[PDB]
RNA sequence: GAGGGACAAGUGGCGUUCAGCCACCCGAGAUUGAGCAAUAACAGGUCUGUGAUGCCCUUAGAUGUCCGGGGCUGCACGCGCGCUACACUGACUGGCUCAGCGUGUGCCUACCCUACGCCGGCAGGCGCGGGUAACCCGUUGAACCCCAUUCGUGAUGGGGAUCGGGGAUUGCAAUUAUUCCCCAUGAACGAGGAAUUCCCAGUAAGUGCGGGUCAUAAGCUUGCGUUGAUUAAGUCCCUGCCCU
């Protein structure tokens, strides 16, 4: 059930359309690079987003 | 009240079958010359076979233990496991 | 470096005599150990319910009908009683004659409810070999808790005599009973 | 002489706390540390329906108790300075000598 | 009334009245690669070895 | 070993049966007498309590109703007993077996004579302290 | 080598405790005891004769690990399960007069020293009697 | 030079205090082979029978308990054990026996080493269990 | 208490650039249990929760109000939720042995929890002491379980209702109900027809404890633990729901 949520993908599309240049394909280093360049309420909510933002960052990089 | 049951299954295991709460001697005789003869004696495998109330039958096993021609393997709440040597 | 033994045995050289209840019994060295109780948590996989051995499956099967329900240590005081019944009777290690008793137990097909969603004639279908240990279990232990309902036999002594009873299928046994009667029924329904 | 401060809610306990600690290091006072007392749960069970109709439907509520003892050996001249501090209404100050 | 064995290769599904049942092939160890369809009840895998009481039936669904 | 005994069944109290089971459990048989009471004869007689009653002495029977016939002489204090003080004539005493139902007809009796609405409702085919009567105690 | 008490089979060890204790004859067990007496709600008396010697055993035995305890504290040490019958059962205590009695007789026989807030504890009489004795039934373990 | 280490079982912990000496087990102020269930005094030897001579003949080790259940006291004091020699083996004798003999323990059994998050369900208020509920009632 | 730690991230396979699924390594855990909970309704229930209330009715010989008894309990019956059981995997008797929630007094109007010692067989009593609580009850020495004894297939000692006599204790009062204890009495009941409920892992079930009611007070209910399985991991036949 990893099916996320609309505000998720929204929210990950615009950190990864804003910022694509801090973002690497380390998932430790992302999750703390969007602590840094968004307000995230929750640490959940930061691990979903930081998650799904590796896994495009993973198609970003191939094609 | 009247007595209506539900269910009809009777005759039990054996109607009441008779059992001695002392030993004759003729039943004391066939102790002693076939309870060695057994492989395992338990009170349970002695009572059914020998027609023997249990706890006689754990007097007499404490007698012939004490003989020492039985030989115990272990004793704990409720089974009694021997065996004879040969 | 010891050889891992459940009492006084060798739990060793133990040779399942056919294949198709390989690797469904846990008796080889891998998951041979000292008591029976372990640390269950054989419920998170369906599959891993075979690493399970077959002696705790003995004595969970063994706790049952409410007044036995839970009671481990009076299950595994059982089994330690019945394995050394079997062992003074014959020899031929306990260990052995209980799998022999679990492959010589457990019905191999029976019948069920099948499609063309009409009238249906109680199917004969096969059984999977997982289902075979378990009703074969089932079945052992269900006839010796209703062989020693009600007599001066034990527990101990009933399940003693149900597994040798069963690995020698001398048809006395009610394990033996309920395999012909499940083949009877599915011959019937072929 | 310790205070024991037994708080309505979480924050403001660690907020008064963090300014007593904060007031109270300044000054030569050896300090014990804000040592936990167990959280008490008074909990009340309620059958939610003036009229017994419908599923036995429950309430579950609860209140928090948080405690926290300090010790501060001194003369009780500074004491007084020390509880001259505009306090959070959620809190409850003892003082014993 | 010979007996044969057999190892389960796929499973084609669960089908049944109830869900209870799944069709699968167990091949032939015996000779070349015969395989048939047969039910089996209970939990199965790939590379069980099943006990067969009859190598002629066939009760095929799609 | 104690082989074998000549002894089946005695005749005790006129009235009652004594098995062979054992002693202190075959007492019990006896009306009046139940569970404790036996076990207070049994220690007071002195009888070791792993012999049968078709292994035991008359003479040692006889000792034995003698304690129960009469408990107050030697000890068995008055609390213990089934016919309490305040009585018809406040005798700390020991009912017999026949005695017993007697005992009852003479409570039924001087209840009817009172008509407290325990006896009668004794009478009645009801229940004294049964307070609920709807489903207790149908047909 | 030591031997303390609890380094031996514990079962054992009352089995000679209470053999100890009728060898010497510290008891003061008065009259209605010997009469009859139930424990704590039982429906008959114990079969062992000198259970008198057995509950002081364990008495003894149970104020040397958990000392401080009083009359209440080992009534509740005893532990009462009360089937009432139909209706369920629950833990109900041990007899009050037992429990002080066995403290009366060890008192007496000098094997209780006072701790002033509670009641009963260890003396060193005891504690060498106990400690004996212990050493005597580990050395009939290993024989 | 000591190591405190604990059991976690599901509401039993042991305390296991490993000192340098010749090797002595105290579980509650009583050896190794005495203790409360017969029937697992064998299931507590499996870390004392599993590893040897040499190292508990090495390391004294002293277990205290204030647990919930009996069978939960055996795992736990049973976990404590086999975590003792673990950090035991992290303070004083190298990776290079400490590593090869958990993969030992760990490829005989997981729970030895591992603790498992299992606790009670809090009890549902609709039936009188956890996951049970009462019968309902038709016509 | 702050913070960290788990996201399908890594591998492989199935996948349309996908969405995602399956299997496995590592981890403590590959997700646990709840709470809250939409739009619109029922002619659902409560006027007996209210000084929330319309209208009607009664208001001095009262349908207001006290006060004394009685009653909702009264039994040829049928039905629902449950407790104890039908015994040897057990009862009896002794010994051994480990918990967790949480509760406790001079209170916004009437209120305790118990430690110790001594008397009594038990229920209980009398003096003394503590606790407005991580301080004392209380290292809550619980039951189940475990070891040993006796009982031996017998309506037996399983079963404990029925009921005779007595003894404590609350209370203003227990008798047509208190409650607790001792002795006695010792029934039906042999695992239950038609049918039906509940349940997937610390789960059902055995077992005891704490709270609510209260003075006396649990078989109820609500939380806590303790010992701890079997069989699934699937379908839409039966019951019922959601989308074309
Ligand atoms: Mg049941
Ligand atoms: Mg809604
Ligand atoms: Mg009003
Ligand atoms: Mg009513
Ligand atoms: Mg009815
Ligand atoms: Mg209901
Ligand atoms: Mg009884
Ligand atoms: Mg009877
Ligand atoms: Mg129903
Ligand atoms: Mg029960
Ligand atoms: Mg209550
Ligand atoms: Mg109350
Ligand atoms: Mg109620």
């Amino acid at each position: 059930g990893r099916v996320r949520t609309k505000t998720v993908k929204k929210a990950a599309r615009v950190i990864i359309e804003k910022y694509y240049t801090r973002l690497g394909n380390d998932f430790h280093t992302n999750k703390r690079v969007c602590e840094e360049i968004a307000i995230i309420p929750s640490k959940k909510l930061r691990n979903k987003i930081a998650g799904y933002v590796t896994h495009l960052m993973k198609r970003i990089q191939r094609g | 009240g009247k007595a209506k049951k539900k269910k009809w299954s009777k005759g039990k295991v054996r109607d009441k079958l008779n059992n001695l709460v002392l030993f004759d001697k003729a039943t004391y005789d066939k102790l002693c010359k076939e309870v060695p003869n057994y492989k395992l004696i338990t009170p349970a495998v002695v009572s059914e076979r020998l027609k023997i109330r249990g706890s006689l039958a754990r007097a007499a096993l404490q007698e012939l233990l004490s003989k020492g021609l039985i030989k115990l393997v272990s004793k704990h709440r409720a089974q009694v496991i021997y065996t004879r040597n040969t | 470096p010891d050889i891992k033994l459940f009492g006084k045995w060798s739990t060793d050289d133990v040779q399942i005599n056919d294949i198709s209840l390989q690797d469904y019994i846990a008796v080889k060295e891998k998951y041979a150990k000292y008591l029976p109780h372990s640390a269950g948590r054989y419920a998170a996989k369906r599959f891993r319910k075979a690493q399970c051995p077959i002696v705790e499956r003995l004595t969970n099967s063994m706790m049952m009908h409410g007044r036995n329900n839970g009671k481990k240590l009076m299950t595994v005081r059982i089994v330690k009683h019945a394995f050394e019944i079997i062992h003074l009777l014959t020899g031929e290690n306990p260990l052995q004659v209980l799998v022999n008793a679990i492959i010589n137990s457990g019905p191999r097909e029976d019948s069920t409810r099948i499609g063309r969603a009409g009238t249906v004639r109680r199917q004969a279908v096969d059984v999977s070999p997982l289902r075979r240990v378990n009703q074969a279990i089932w079945l052992l232990c269900t006839g010796a808790r209703e062989a020693a309902f009600r007599n001066i036999k034990t527990i101990a002594e009933c399940l003693a005599d149900e597994l040798i009873n069963a690995a020698k299928g001398s048809s006395n046994s009610y394990a033996i009973k309920k395999k012909d009667e499940l083949e009877r029924v599915a011959k019937s329904n072929r | 002489i310790r205070i024991t401060l037994t708080s309505r809610n979480v924050k403001s306990l660690e907020k008064v706390c963090a300014d007593l600690i904060r007031g109270a290091k300044e000054k030569n006072l050896k300090v014990k540390g804000p040592v936990r007392m167990p959280t008490k749960t008074l909990r009340i069970t309620t059958r939610k329906t003036p009229c017994g109709e419908g599923s036995k439907t429950w309430d579950r509520f609860q209140m928090r108790i948080h405690k926290r003892l300090i010790d501060l050996h001194s003369p009780s001249e500074i004491v007084k300075q020390i509880t001259s501090i505009s306090i959070e209404p959620g809190v409850e100050v003892e003082v014993t000598i | 009334q010979p007996i044969k064995l057999a190892r389960v290769t796929k499973v084609l599904g669960r089908t049944g009245s109830q869900g209870q049942c799944t069709q699968v092939r167990v091949e032939f160890m015996d000779d070349t690669s015969r395989s048939i369809i047969r039910n089996v009840k209970g939990p199965v895998r790939e590379g069980d070895v099943l006990t067969l009481l009859e190598s002629e039936r066939e009760a095929r669904r799609l | 070993v104690i082989p074998e005994k000549f002894q089946h069944i005695l005749r005790v109290l006129n009235t009652n049966i004594d098995g062979r089971r054992k002693i202190a459990f075959a007492i019990t048989a006896i009306k009046g007498v139940g569970r404790r009471y036996a076990h207070v004869v049994l220690r007071k007689a002195d009888i070791d309590l792993t012999k049968r009653a078709g292994e035991l002495t008359e003479d040692e029977v006889e000792r034995v109703i003698t304690i129960m016939q009469n408990p107050r002489q030697y000890k068995i204090p008055d609390w213990f007993l089934n016919r309490q003080k305040d009585v018809k004539d406040g005798k700390y005493s020991q009912v017999l077996a026949n005695g017993l139902d007697n005992k009852l007809r003479e409570d039924l009796e001087r209840l009817k004579k009172i008509r407290a609405h325990r006896g009668l409702r004794h009478f009645w085919g009801l229940r004294v302290r049964g307070q609920h009567t709807k489903t207790t105690g149908r047909r | 080598p030591g031997v303390t008490v609890k380094d031996v089979n514990q079962q054992e060890f009352v089995r000679a405790l209470a053999a100890f204790l009728k060898k010497s004859g510290k008891l003061k067990v008065p009259e209605w005891v010997d009469t009859v007496k139930l424990a704590k709600h039982k429906e008959l008396a114990p079969y062992d004769e000198n259970w008198f010697y057995t509950r002081a055993a364990s008495t003894a035995r149970h104020l040397y690990l958990r000392g401080g305890a009083g009359v209440g504290s080992m009534t509740k040490i005893y532990g009462g399960r009360q089937r009432n019958g139909v209706m369920p059962s629950h833990f109900s205590r041990g007899s009050k007069s037992v429990a002080r009695r066995v403290l009366q007789a060890l008192e007496g026989l000098k094997m209780v020293e006072k701790d002033q807030d509670g009641g009963r504890k260890l003396t060193p009489q005891g504690q060498r009697d106990l400690d004996r004795i212990a050493g005597q039934v580990a050395a009939a373990n290993k024989k | 030079q000591s190591v405190q280490v604990f059991g976690r079982k599901k509401t039993a912990t042991a305390v296991a205090h490993c000192k340098r000496g010749n090797g002595l087990i105290k579980v509650n102020g009583r050896p190794l082979e005495m203790i409360e269930p017969r029937t697992l005094q064998y299931k507590l030897l499996e870390p004392v029978l599993l590893l040897g001579k040499e190292r508990f003949a090495g390391v004294d080790i002293r277990v205290r308990v204030k647990g919930g259940g009996h069978v939960a006291q055996i795992y736990a004091i049973r976990q404590s054990i086999s975590k003792a020699l673990v950090a035991y083996y992290q303070k004083y004798v190298d990776e290079a026996s400490k590593k090869e003999i958990k993969d030992i323990l760990i490829q005989y059994d997981r729970t030895l080493l591992v603790a498992d998050p299992r606790r009670c369900e809090s009890k549902k208020f609709g039936g009188p269990g956890a996951r049970a509920r009462y019968q309902k009632s038709y016509r």
